């Protein structure tokens, strides 16, 4: 299983962790004219999950199961226990963490579902080394009070980081500088539009690299940049892979 | 999903010095000329793309004038071009005529310069951003050891320095002609060496050349597609204070860059 531990922790190993995560998610990826790998689709369940271990400084480890179709967490296993999002694939119980005491969390793996139940948004939830550590702990013990926020932390710091090199860079700066941050409009607008960008970018094969609809990505000055084509370096040199949307 | 096959999109096209592709005078008739003009909201800068590989303003298609290089680019009646394979726009922003291989080009930066069909050499004058947002994208450029490209020696050289938030000379403007420019002085462009003996990347006065055309690839390189090479840190050592042009290679991390905007 791919791993990121607190012992071997730095900007460089985090960068390496994300590279290998991207690489393994994009095994067998399709490619278009944009050259941004598209994730696999209609994957047999028995091979639809990529397992990733995370370990804090107190050597408490959780294994997260990433759906390789959409690069979102379906479940995680701590010790002999495991916890599944109620929108994880129905058969996921029979393929992963089979040798565990399995539980169902009463919310979906989406930011919307997690924020509603957690009672807290991503912009109120700080990100950094300390919060990565706490998240691993709170998930390992499964303190229900902190399970929602812990996923907001780790979904962003691992998966959205994998999805977007800009987000990866925000986490690199936070690790390097030992400076926590809450995400702003730039980071959130990428997360909001990963699925929309995937659709439009694959739809653009039809129209010479031009999108069916515009996508508003914000910059660090809170200025909305409208991406209606593949000819923006903030998309093209940012997004690492896509959701399968079009044949 | 019907959104996988969108039937049309109206956008703008901006290139050399951030100026837009413009039908001179908004003229209806066949052979009406197409020019480099300051960007605006007018109808004759609106360009509608279609599945049949046409690009249309005023209800008429964009087209090259002649078979050989040199001649203008014009709008003409579409029916003229219904059994023509039309334009292909490459990954870099090179807009090419399929059958002829001629590419959309701006031989000068001046307002009302005639756009033309020339032989592709991947010059900055042949690079175009298809998009409604025509403004230069202000950003830092982070590379090896998580350090920023900084304009140095009165905007003549470029090398890596520790990133400092809001430090003027570490900010760069990415123009619709694939140029990387000093944000404090947008007459100046990052450039591959004009001297044949040096590979050292420099800052020089913008001139639309092949040296100044830079493509941020999805694989994390900054490519000069004309010279078939990428930006690289000299010997993977940032303290050498030299960024060079080198053939693409996976040995080291000196050719990896992030756009942080
Ligand atoms: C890309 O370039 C090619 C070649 O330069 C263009 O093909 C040319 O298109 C014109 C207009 O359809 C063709 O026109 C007709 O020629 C006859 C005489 O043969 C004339 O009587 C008609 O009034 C009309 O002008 C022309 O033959 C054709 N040339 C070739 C070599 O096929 C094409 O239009 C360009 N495409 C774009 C979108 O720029
Ligand atoms: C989770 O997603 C399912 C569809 O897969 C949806 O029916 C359900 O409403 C979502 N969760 C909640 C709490 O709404
Ligand atoms: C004076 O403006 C008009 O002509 C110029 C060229 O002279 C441009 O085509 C512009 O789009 C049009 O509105």
């Amino acid at each position: 299983n791919l791993s990121l531990s607190q012992s071997n922790f730095s900007a460089d190993t985090y960068k390496s962790f994300i590279k290998n995560l991207r690489k393994q998610l994009t095994i067998g990826a399709s490619y278009g004219s944009a050259g941004i790998p598209i994730l696999k689709h209609s994957v047999p369940i028995c091979e639809r999950f990529l397992l990733v271990d995370l370990t804090n400084g107190d050597n408490e480890t959780i294994t997260l199961a990433i759906n390789v179709e959409d690069a979102g967490f379906a479940a995680y296993r701590a010790a002999d226990r495991s916890y599944f999002f109620q929108n994880a694939p129905p058969i996921a119980s029979y393929v992963i963490f089979t040798d565990t005491n399995q539980n169902i969390m009463n919310f979906n793996n989406t930011f919307e579902s997690i924020e509603i139940v957690g009672g807290t948004t991503r912009s109120e939830t700080p990100l950094g080394i300390m919060h990565f550590e706490a998240s691993i702990f709170h998930l390992f013990v499964h303190d229900e009070n902190y399970v929602p926020t812990s996923f907001l932390v780790l979904i962003q710091m691992v998966l959205e980081a994998a999805k977007f090199k800009f987000i990866e860079q925000k986490v690199i700066h936070s690790i390097m500088d030992m400076e926590d941050f809450t995400p702003g409009l730039a980071m959130l607008s990428l997360e909001e539009n990963w699925t929309q960008l995937s659709l439009q970018l694959q739809a653009s094969e039809s129209l010479n690299g031009v999108f069916g609809d515009s996508v508003s990505l914000y910059n660090s000055m809170d200025e909305p940049i409208g991406v209606d084509s593949m000819y923006y370096p903030i998309l093209t040199a940012n997004m690492a892979f896509q959701l399968y949307q079009c044949p | 999903n019907e959104q996988c096959s969108p039937q049309q999109r109206t956008t703008r096209i901006s290139g050399r010095d951030g100026l837009c592709v413009d039908v001179y005078g908004a003229l209806t008739a066949d052979g009406s000329r197409v020019i480099l003009y300051p960007c605006g909201q007018q109808q004759n800068q609106q360009w509608t793309f279609y599945p049949d590989n046409t690009i249309r303003s005023l209800g008429k298609c964009l087209a090259t004038s002649a078979l050989s290089s040199g001649s203008n680019v014009v709008i003409t009646n579409c029916d003229y071009l219904r059994y023509d394979d039309g334009w292909m726009v490459s990954s870099s922003g090179t807009m090419m005529n399929k059958s002829s291989h001629l590419v959309l080009t701006a031989n000068a930066a001046t307002s009302r310069t005639n756009l033309t069909g020339e032989n592709n050499v991947f010059a900055a004058k042949q690079a175009w951003r298809i998009g409604n947002y025509v403004e230069p994208i202000v950003t830092t450029i982070i590379g090896l050891r998580h350090m920023c490209l900084e304009a140095t020696d009165n905007d003549t050289n470029v090398w890596l320095e520790s990133c400092v938030k809001n430090k003027t000379k570490q900010y760069w403007a990415l123009y619709s002609d694939d140029t990387i420019r000093v944000n404090n002085n947008r007459n100046l462009c990052v450039s591959s060496s004009t001297d044949s003996s040096s590979k050292l990347i420099v800052i020089r006065r913008c001139d639309g050349s092949i040296n100044q055309r830079w493509v941020f690839t999805p694989q994390g390189t900054i490519s000069n597609p004309g010279y078939e090479a990428v930006m690289d840190v000299a010997q993977n050592d940032v303290y050498l204070k030299k960024i060079v042009l080198s053939s693409a290679t996976d040995k080291g991390n000196g050719q990896q860059w992030t756009v942080f905007y």
